[PDB]
């Protein structure tokens, strides 16, 4: 399964005087995300039902 | 005098479309769709600072 996603930047001091290396955060959480949701279901209903 | 840019927010485009794009039905079939956007610009105050720069 593979997936893409689409971020913006709102207050930019925040983006700065934080966390740092933003593009690492970002991706190496959604890949956590993505094996929360992927966990659950079977392989025939990944097969049928990955748009919705 | 010293520098003249007005970029004329224009009035006149709404043609907006998208390509070729994927939905589903309930019976679980695929059903490719296709459609176009026609937009005017109605109040110029808000949409102006509502994106920044008029880039379309």
């Amino acid at each position: 399964v593979e997936m893409n996603v689409q971020y913006r930047v709102t207050n930019p001091e925040k983006y700065l005087y934080s966390v740092t290396s933003p593009d690492d955060s970002l991706r190496q959480a959604t890949d956590s995300a993505l094996r929360g949701v992927i966990g659950k279901y079977t392989m025939d209903r990944i097969l049928t039902e990955g748009r919705t | 005098p010293f520098i003249e840019t007005v970029k004329m927010l224009d009035a006149r485009i709404q043609t907006m479309d998208n390509q070729a794009d994927r939905f589903v039905t309930k019976e679980k079939k695929d059903l490719i769709v296709d459609s176009y956007i026609k937009w005017r610009i109605s109040d110029f105050s808000r949409y102006y600072l509502a994106t920044g720069g008029g880039d379309i």
